[PDB]
């Protein structure tokens, strides 16, 4: 739920935040929620 | 050689560079764990980061 909440609050904010790595084998993020879940609230 | 002739004996192994750092320890898992290694040392004082 806590996840859920902060990437649908993060999705207004910017459309495409869902970014993941390429190739374990072998464009650093900078908009994650990592500083962005500071406050939440799940079923009360 | 100064301590004698004592029934352990002593073999190294050793890896080199790999620029993404999870395969760093990806080949150390399964090849100095399943050698039975003692202790790890690493030494590399140029890195590119
Ligand atoms: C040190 O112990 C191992 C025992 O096999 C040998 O070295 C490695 O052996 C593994 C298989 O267990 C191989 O995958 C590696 O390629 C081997 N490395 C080397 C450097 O051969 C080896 O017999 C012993 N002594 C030496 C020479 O490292
Ligand atoms: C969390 O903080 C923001 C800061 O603007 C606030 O607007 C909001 O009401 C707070 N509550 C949640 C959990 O969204």
């Amino acid at each position: 739920g806590i996840l859920t909440t902060a990437a649908s609050s993060m999705l207004e904010k910017f459309s495409y935040i869902p970014e993941a790595k390429a190739s374990c084998y072998g464009e650093t993020p900078l908009h994650t929620l990592h500083q962005f879940m500071v406050n939440v609230t799940w079923d009360g | 050689k100064r301590h004698g002739s004592w029934k352990i004996q002593l073999n190294a192994t050793s890896v080199t560079h790999k620029p993404n750092a999870i395969q760093m320890a990806l080949s150390v898992c399964e090849d100095l764990i399943s050698s039975q290694v003692y202790a790890i040392l690493v030494s590399h004082p140029p890195t590119p980061n």
